[PDB]
């Protein structure tokens, strides 16, 4: 689960706290990137970064 | 809209994650974003609106 505005950093060749610390992809990806909104379901429960 | 000039700066980004600052669009022409903290420039100015 990511913050909303940090979907663009799930990308290869990336910069930002997800990409530095959380969550990084090889600059050779080879595959998707799916991504939807959750405001209904992960409202009310805790996550970190 | 305004303009500044940048100079005798150590620009590293990694202070904005201290902050409360999210960006929504953060794209870059001509560098990867990953190569950004090994690089020195020569005259940075910073347009504002
Ligand atoms: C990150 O920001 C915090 C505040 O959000 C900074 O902490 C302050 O630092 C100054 C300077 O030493 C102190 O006078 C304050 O008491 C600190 N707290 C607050 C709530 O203002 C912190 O220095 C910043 N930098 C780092 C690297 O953590
Ligand atoms: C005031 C600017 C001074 C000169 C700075 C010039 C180059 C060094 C880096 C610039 C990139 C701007 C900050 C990007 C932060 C990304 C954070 C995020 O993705 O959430
Ligand atoms: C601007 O600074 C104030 C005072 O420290 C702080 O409360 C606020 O969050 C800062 N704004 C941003 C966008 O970082």
């Amino acid at each position: 689960v990511v913050k909303g505005d940090d979907v663009r950093q799930i990308a290869p060749a990336q910069t930002g706290v997800i990409a530095d610390y959380n969550y990084k992809l090889p600059d050779d990806f080879t595959g998707c990137v799916i991504a939807w909104n959750t405001n209904s379901l992960d409202s009310s429960n805790e996550f970190f970064y | 809209w305004e303009r500044m000039r940048i100079t005798n700066c150590v620009a590293d980004y990694s202070v904005l994650y201290n902050s409360s600052a999210s960006f929504s669009t953060f794209q870059c022409y001509g560098v990867s974003p990953t190569k950004l903290n090994d690089l020195c420039f020569s005259s940075v100015y910073a347009d504002y609106f």
